[PDB]
């Protein structure tokens, strides 16, 4: 995923 | 200021690595006793083949005394060669692994 | 002719005194002198100069093994000293006043009657053997021997050779001379003999004292331990982690992890102080320069070595690279030495290591059986070091070569955990976590250590305060500063050509040519972090940090930027929702916003007209603020997912990229307006963006393809960089000269190759966290001007905001609540169309920094706006605390209920832990587990294994050597007993590795096992683009594509080859280059009646039409209807459309732009 | 004419058509113009250039002009800095709104050919009398001492 949480 | 083939690739291989000018500095300074290492070594090398045939010719007239004389000499100069060829060998190693380093990141 | 040598030879130049026999009669080095070894060589009795790397690398350097004498301890070749024997069970040797003295002495009773194995303590060889000397009786029978400095001939056994008692471990203390006149000891300056064999402290100096810490306070001592003095007590439930000391000034030092900061105390107490408050997050040891005043700290958090002032100025840092876990520190100035521990290395192995004090030379000086270096002393006379280890559980010395290793004390039962260590004439001073005691050991061989103030807590630090121990020397800096412009940091004695230092530079500048003058700094290479925004030199030659690392303990950097005029760094912490800016040298920190913000992804400074760009992820806008004066605007908003934002200056553009499923990169005018996409097309995941200002490109990286591209500023003349090797999921990246920086997550690395193609991947940083963004700092660039900063007006004549604007032009702007006047360059307040807005909504306490927090978070003892506020006046005037907290019995201060009877009195009138009642309830342990004596439960096999799981104790009371292990358990040759868990988990946790001896791997088909068989990995890295493998066997074998093709699972575009994922293909936008992915014969989509269908293709309700949302997340449905009034209720395969045809080429094969002719994809000649 | 030409303080259709008042008496200028206080529309780098553009001379307010010394000045009013030799040389340089370029030196004067408008030291080619252009600086080049019948 590319989410940065 | 090289002659060695071993050497001369070393510095090149030196100045692409991560050496800083005080490191790349003194790295020359080793490389300088390295060949003096090598020279020795080489000047040796040529000299075991010399009293080998010295040994041999002695060996063909067939005087006890001048083979054992020159057999005591022929020892002696193999042990200074051998042992020439491994301290040699030892700090070919050292150098070549430190650039491999350097350059590895 | 040439050197005649001594039998007539003629023997080059060069050859004489090169350390070598060359002469045929030994006479060719007599005559000259040598030189002497510096500090970065090994002098090996002969004067031969060899590097310090040489010494015992298993190899013999000098024909005398000067360099390999014995660097492994406990080994076979004993050779016993005199009136010493070895019994022949195990690899122990015992005097002979213990051999057969009628008690076992050996442990296994191998110098006693053995009658099992047929073995009595006789006496009647020495009627055949016929003794030189003297005889004693062994299991053998009558043994041989003969007096001191003498030892008993291998040949024969009966007579004896002449022996050097000064090689005996422990003959005396410090040094002893005079082979030739029977073993004496000296004692040197200062020191005066007792007893014999014992240096003593003279009477001229004050009474030796021991300082330690307890574990939470400092405490002082005498040698004997009759008094106990407590030093100075922690505050705001601090811990003293890390002691020293300097007498001249008397002062004390200690580290405060827990506070994070660094304190300074006299020694009879009064004028405490802190030293540093700034980048001390865990301060882990402390070592100070007596002799040229300095503070040598060890920081963990960013892991380095820094160098301070006494009173805490002109921060230095001296040693950072492959630092991971750095735990002890010491030091001897007298020579120049500095010697610290390292229990875990970014490489892998755990090494005790030296270096000069200014870290030029390091050197592995103890790499085998390290374990977990945990503390050195150095003893300053007889030139050793000692360090502990927490794992193998020994006590170990090495010269300061690394030469002698011999031990001093070991196995579970002796050193379970020690932590400190300390010694003073001939006793050893350490702390240990388990028995939780500072103890007492002799230097040479102690068999059980006496304990020395026993402690309720871990003892943390011990050091002797003494005036012997600080010896008495003449510092090269003293001369005028060494003539350094800043710093001036000791070095080895040889260095410098002899003058024995060399100059250092602060932070915020770095060292000339003539290494004398120290000028600011240009540019370094700055990135942030999960833990800390750091910026490193751009050159990989020195890997020291440029700037002192931004941390804090609750901390998430995400977006960076930099203004080199004031030489400060903008930041935003994730985990606060803060945008700060700090100082490069960490002087000054203030916040610049923290109200509204949701996900700050990346900042962007305009250095110009100087307004902070920054996109917020949560609220999906993008919001611009003056720092001049705190005007604040959201000029682009209804974004899907903003990531990175890059703005241009000069130029006049603001770039951005959003990574939604429509992924594109667009521009805008500084202004915010004239917002359309630039890069809309074989896009997806387009997490980071930079400017090549040199040649004005826009570059950027996909995390998606796993590429990085660039174009010109307008989109067009788009290229594609050549593959980079491990790059599988890059993040952010920068342009710097002709190297661009990348940033990846999953390889958690900075990468940098060349901005043409690519090119020579070089690693810059590896290990990294959580790398996230990386940033170019250069005061060159930052330079320039536009009609934003004209020198004759103000700002352009704009009142709030300026913007620049292409072709060198310039807009005005204005705050949010705020309207532009006719003038075009004044603003009026409009409370028409933006009117005023509160901090935030009710349920929050407006905090005075502008964050705000959950009411219920008021007065709670926990500080959530990070300046104080929500803290600030609890318990008065009805101002009243939450139920989370303690209230204190008289009022007026409120503390978290974790705080409440935790045996720390918080509250001033200690309310919070009177009147506690105990919790003996009547509670088991489970008969799985062990019951600690402070009734906490433990697995049962977590007993007798030297670690303080109880953090009590208890599980390795009464652990001696006399037992067993538990059946659930296996046993380490005397050393301890540990769990099966770790036998086979990867790591010798044995002294001697018998845990990991010769087992096998049980890799789970979940796994993959590399084709070396070292280790296995998850199946999710197998065929990932990252060799996780040692031997690189798991990318080995991993499906391609065919040349040209795409796999079966992809869909390839016409136009150029570019392989995209199948579902992109008929999804309604042009995923290709020329639409390929949306030709004609794509069947159409539609949604339900009671669904609006927005013009990507979405389905949204009919109620949420227009509604006030983003539901059609391109917003179709809000832009559609607006009337919503005030109120108050062919070359290859051909297909055919209606006239004309189109020519599809097959797979493999390319469009050329035509239309008709097709060309083969795969570069292999026909 | 281009719209950007619309009331700028210039005759850009050369009979005033453009610079007509009561069309700038209600449109607005362009957001990267700058705006006079009569509210006329001028472009930005006119702002501050040492010449009147906007015709009350608001452009040229309180604008942080650089200092200079005698050799290359002789302090011109809109602040300009002219070499020497260049003051007093016959020709107007600094384009003083009361040419104070030239005036300063009293006592001088030409042959003919270079016409001394008025009084003034200066003394403008004859070619530039009666040509349609006001551009001697002084008032001698339309005002009827020529240029009324004698053409
Ligand atoms: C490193 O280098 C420094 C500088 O040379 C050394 O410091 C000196 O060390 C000696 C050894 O202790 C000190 O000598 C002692 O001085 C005491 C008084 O001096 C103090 O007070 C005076 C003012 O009255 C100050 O000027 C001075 O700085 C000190 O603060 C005496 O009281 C001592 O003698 C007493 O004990 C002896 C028995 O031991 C009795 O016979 C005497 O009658 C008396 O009761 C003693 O003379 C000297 O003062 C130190 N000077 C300084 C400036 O510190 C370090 O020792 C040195 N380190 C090493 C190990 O070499
Ligand atoms: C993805 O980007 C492309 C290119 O920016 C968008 O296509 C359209 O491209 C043209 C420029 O070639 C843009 O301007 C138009 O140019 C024509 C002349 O060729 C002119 O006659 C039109 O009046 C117009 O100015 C056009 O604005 C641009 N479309 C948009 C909406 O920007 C493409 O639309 C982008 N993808 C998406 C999803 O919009
Ligand atoms: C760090 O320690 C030094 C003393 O060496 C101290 O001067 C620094 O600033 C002080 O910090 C106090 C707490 O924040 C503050 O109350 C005090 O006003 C301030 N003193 C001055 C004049 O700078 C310390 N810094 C910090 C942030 O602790
Ligand atoms: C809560 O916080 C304020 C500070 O913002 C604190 O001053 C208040 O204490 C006092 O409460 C009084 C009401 O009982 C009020 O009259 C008084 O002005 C106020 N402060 C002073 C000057 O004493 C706290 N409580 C309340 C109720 O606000
Ligand atoms: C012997 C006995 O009563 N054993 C129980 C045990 O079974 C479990 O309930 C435990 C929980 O703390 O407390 C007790
Ligand atoms: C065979 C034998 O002596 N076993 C014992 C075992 O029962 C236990 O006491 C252990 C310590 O926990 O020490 C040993
Ligand atoms: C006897 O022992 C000595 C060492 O003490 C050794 O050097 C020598 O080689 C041995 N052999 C004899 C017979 O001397
Ligand atoms: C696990 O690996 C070991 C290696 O000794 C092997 O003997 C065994 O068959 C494997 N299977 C299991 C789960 O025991
Ligand atoms: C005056 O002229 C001199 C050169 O002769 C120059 O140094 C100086 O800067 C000038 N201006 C002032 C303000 O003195
Ligand atoms: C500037 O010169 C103009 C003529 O172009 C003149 O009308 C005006 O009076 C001058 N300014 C002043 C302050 O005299
Ligand atoms: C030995 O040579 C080194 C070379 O760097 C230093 O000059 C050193 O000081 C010399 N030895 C001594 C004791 O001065
Ligand atoms: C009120 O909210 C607006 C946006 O709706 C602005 O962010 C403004 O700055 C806010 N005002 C305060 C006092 O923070
Ligand atoms: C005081 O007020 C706060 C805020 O409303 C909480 O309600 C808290 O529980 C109150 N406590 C008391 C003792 O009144
Ligand atoms: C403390 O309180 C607990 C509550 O369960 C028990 O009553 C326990 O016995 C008490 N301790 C003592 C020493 O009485
Ligand atoms: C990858 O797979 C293809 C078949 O799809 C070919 O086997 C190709 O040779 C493989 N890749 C390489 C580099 O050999
Ligand atoms: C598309 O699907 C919707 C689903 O509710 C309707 O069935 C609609 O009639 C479909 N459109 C076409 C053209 O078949
Ligand atoms: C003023 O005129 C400019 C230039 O023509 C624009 O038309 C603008 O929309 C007008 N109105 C305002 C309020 O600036
Ligand atoms: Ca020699
Ligand atoms: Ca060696
Ligand atoms: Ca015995
Ligand atoms: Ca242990
Ligand atoms: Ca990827
Ligand atoms: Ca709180
Ligand atoms: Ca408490
Ligand atoms: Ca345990
Ligand atoms: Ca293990
Ligand atoms: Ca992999
Ligand atoms: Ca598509
Ligand atoms: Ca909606
Ligand atoms: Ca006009
Ligand atoms: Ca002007
Ligand atoms: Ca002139
Ligand atoms: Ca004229």
């Amino acid at each position: 995923x590319n989410x940065x949480x | 200021e090289f002659e060695e083939p071993r050497v001369i690739d070393l510095w090149d291989l030196a100045q692409s690595a991560n050496f800083t000018e005080k490191e790349l500095e003194s790295f020359r300074e080793e490389l300088k006793h390295f060949e003096a290492k090598i020279e020795k070594h080489n000047h040796y090398q040529k000299q075991l083949e010399i009293s080998h045939q010295k040994l041999k010719h002695v060996e063909s007239i067939g005087d006890p005394e001048h083979i054992s004389r020159n057999k005591e000499k022929y020892v002696l100069l193999e042990e200074k060669t051998k042992e020439l060829g491994y301290k040699v060998k030892k700090h070919l190693q050292d150098l070549s692994s430190r650039v491999s380093r350097a350059r590895h990141n | 002719k040439e050197f005649e040598c001594g039998s007539g030879e003629c023997i080059l130049r060069a050859y004489v005194c090169d350390h070598d026999n060359d002469c045929e009669d030994n006479s060719d080095e007599r005559n000259c002198n040598y030189d002497t070894c510096g500090g970065h060589q090994f002098t090996c009795s002969n004067g031969q100069c060899i590097n310090q790397n040489w010494v015992c690398d298993g190899d013999d350097d000098c024909q005398d093994s000067g360099d390999e004498d014995g660097c492994e301890s406990n080994q076979s070749h004993h050779r016993c000293y005199p009136r010493e024997w070895a019994c022949p069970g195990s690899g122990r040797c015992i005097s002979i006043d213990k051999v057969c003295d009628g008690v076992p002495d050996c442990p296994e009773g191998d110098d006693e009657n053995n009658v099992t194995s047929g073995r009595t303590c006789g006496m009647g060889v020495c009627s055949v053997l016929n003794c030189e000397y003297q005889c004693h009786q062994t299991p053998f029978g009558g043994e041989c021997f003969c007096p001191p400095g003498h030892i008993i001939n291998s040949n024969d056994s009966r007579t004896c050779i002449d022996f050097d008692d000064c090689q005996i471990w422990g003959i005396c203390d410090q040094k002893c001379e005079n082979r030739q006149g029977r073993h004496q000891c000296l004692c040197e300056e200062g020191y005066i003999l007792e007893r014999g064999q014992h240096c003593k402290s003279s009477d001229s100096f004050s009474a030796a004292s021991v300082i330690f810490s307890n574990g939470r306070d400092l405490l002082v001592g005498d040698l004997h331990g009759r008094n106990f003095r407590i030093l100075a007590e922690s505050k705001n439930r601090g811990m003293v982690m890390g002691v020293d000391f300097h007498y001249q000034k008397h002062r004390v030092f200690w580290t405060d992890p827990m506070q994070e900061k660094v304190f300074s105390t006299d020694i009879n107490g009064l004028n405490t102080q802190e030293i540093l408050n700034v980048s001390v997050d865990t301060p882990e040891n402390l070592a100070v320069d007596w002799i040229n005043n300095k503070l040598y700290l060890v920081e963990t958090k960013v892991n380095r070595i820094d160098v301070v002032n006494l009173e805490g100025n002109q921060r230095v840092t001296l040693i950072t690279e492959n630092l991971g876990h750095p735990r002890g520190i010491a030091l001897d100035p007298t020579v120049g030495y500095l010697f610290f521990s390292d229990w875990g290395s970014l490489s892998g192995q755990p090494k005790v290591e030296r270096a000069f004090m200014d870290g030029s030379n390091r050197k592995d000086l103890v790499t085998t059986k390290v374990g977990w270096p945990a503390g050195i002393t150095l003893d300053l006379v007889s030139k050793r070091v000692y360090w502990v280890d927490s794992r193998y559980d020994y006590i170990e010395t090495v010269t300061y070569d690394g030469i002698q290793r011999k031990t001093v004390a070991r196995g579970g039962s002796l050193v379970p955990h020690p932590f400190g260590i300390s010694l003073f004439e001939e006793h050893v001073f350490f702390t240990d976590w388990t028995k939780m005691a500072v103890m007492k050991a002799s230097k040479f061989t102690e068999t059980n250590p006496q304990v020395y103030h026993q402690s309720s807590l871990r003892p943390h630090g011990v050091t002797v305060y003494h005036a012997l121990r600080q010896p008495n020397a003449t510092n090269p800096c003293g001369s005028n500063n060494g003539g350094c412009a800043q710093v001036c940091v000791l070095s080895h004695r040889t260095d410098n050509g002899g003058l024995g230092y060399r100059c250092k530079c602060e932070f915020g500048f770095e060292l000339d040519d003539d290494e004398h003058r120290c000028v600011a700094v240009k540019n370094f290479l700055l990135f942030s972090s999960k833990t800390a925004v750091r910026g490193i030199p751009f050159t990989l030659s020195t890997q020291e940090d440029v700037m002192v690392p931004v941390t804090g303990s609750p901390s998430f950097f995400v977006g960076i930027d930099f203004d080199a005029q004031h030489s400060t760094v903008f930041y935003s912490d994730l985990s606060k929702d803060i945008i700060y800016k700090q100082k490069i040298d960490g002087t000054g920190k203030e916040v610049i916003t923290a109200n509204r913000l949701e996900s700050v992804e990346c900042l962007t400074f305009d250095w110009i007209s100087r307004n902070l760009y920054w996109t917020d992820g949560g609220l999906k806008s993008v919001t611009v603020l003056r720092l001049a004066d705190k005007s604040r605007r959201q000029i682009i908003s209804n974004l899907n997912n903003p990531r990175s934002i890059v703005v241009h200056p000069t130029a006049g553009y603001m770039f951005l990229s959003d990574w939604f499923r429509p992924a594109k990169i667009m521009r805008a005018w500084s202004d915010g307006s004239h917002l359309m996409p630039i890069v809309n097309t074989s896009l997806g995941w387009p997490n980071g963006l930079a400017i090549d200002w040199s040649a004005s490109r826009l570059y950027w990286v996909d995390a998606f393809f796993d590429k990085i591209e660039h174009s010109t500023l307008d989109g067009l003349d788009r290229k594609r960089l050549g593959h980079v090797d491990q790059m599988t999921h890059p993040f952010g990246l920068t342009v710097f000269k002709d190297n661009v920086f990348i940033t990846d997550w999953r390889l958690g690395a900075i990468i940098r190759v060349r901005k043409s193609d690519g090119g020579d991947m070089t690693v810059i940083r590896r290990g990294i966290s959580s790398v996230m963004h990386v940033k170019a700092y250069d005061a060159d660039l930052q330079t320039g001007s536009n009609y934003c900063s004209q020198t004759t007006h103000a700002n352009g004549d704009c009142s709030h905001f300026c913007f620049p604007v292409p072709n060198f032009q310039r807009v005005c702007g204005c705050p949010y609540g705020m309207k532009l006047q006719r003038d075009q360059m004044t603003c009026e307040g409009d409370p028409a169309r933006e009117p005023p807005t509160q901090q935030c909504g009710s349920l929050s306490f407006p905090c005075n920094n502008g964050k705000c927090v959950p009411s219920f978070f008021r007065c709670d003892g926990v500080d959530d706006c990070h300046d104080n506020s929500d803290e600030h006046q609890c318990g008065v005037f009805n101002n009243t605390c939450s139920p989370s907290a303690f209230a204190c019995v008289r009022g007026g201060q409120c503390i978290p209920g974790q705080w409440h009877c935790d045996r720390q009195n918080d509250c001033l009138d200690g309310s919070d832990e009177q009147n506690c009642p105990t919790h003996a309830t009547s509670s088991t342990c489970p008969s799985t587990s062990f019951t600690c004596d402070n009734h906490v439960c433990i697995p049962k096999d977590w007993v007798c294994d030297t670690d303080n799981d109880c953090s009590d104790g208890s599980d390795e009371k009464n652990c001696q050597a006399s037992g067993t292990c538990q059946p659930t358990q296996f046993r380490c040759p005397d050393h301890r007993c540990i769990s099966p868990l770790y036998v086979c988990d990867g790591d010798k946790d044995c002294a001697d590795g018998s845990d990991e001896a010769g087992c096998v791997l049980n890799c789970t088909s979940a796994q993959f096992k590399c084709a070396d068989g070292s280790s296995c990995i998850n199946s999710r890295y197998r065929c990932d683009g990252v060799y996780d493998c040692r031997d690189n066997s798991d990318e080995a074998g991993c499906p391609t594509r065919p040349p040209g093709m795409c796999h079966l699972d992809e869909f390839q575009c016409q136009g150029d080859g570019t392989c995209i994922p199948n579902t992109w293909e008929c999804d309604g936008h042009p995923d290709c280059i020329h639409g390929s992915d949306e030709h004609t014969g794509c069947v159409p989509k539609t949604c339900s009646p009671t669904h609006f269908l927005c013009d990507n293709g979405n389905c949204i309700y009919k109620a949420w039409i227009c509604d006030g949302d983003n539901d059609c997340r391109d917003m179709s449905d809000e832009k559609d209807c607006p009337t919503q009034p005030f109120h108050c209720p062919c070359s290859q395969k051909c297909e055919n459309v209606v006239g004309s045809y189109i020519c599809k080429c097959a797979p493999g094969y390319i469009r050329e732009p035509d239309g008709k002719s097709c060309r083969q994809n795969s570069n292999i000649e026909p």
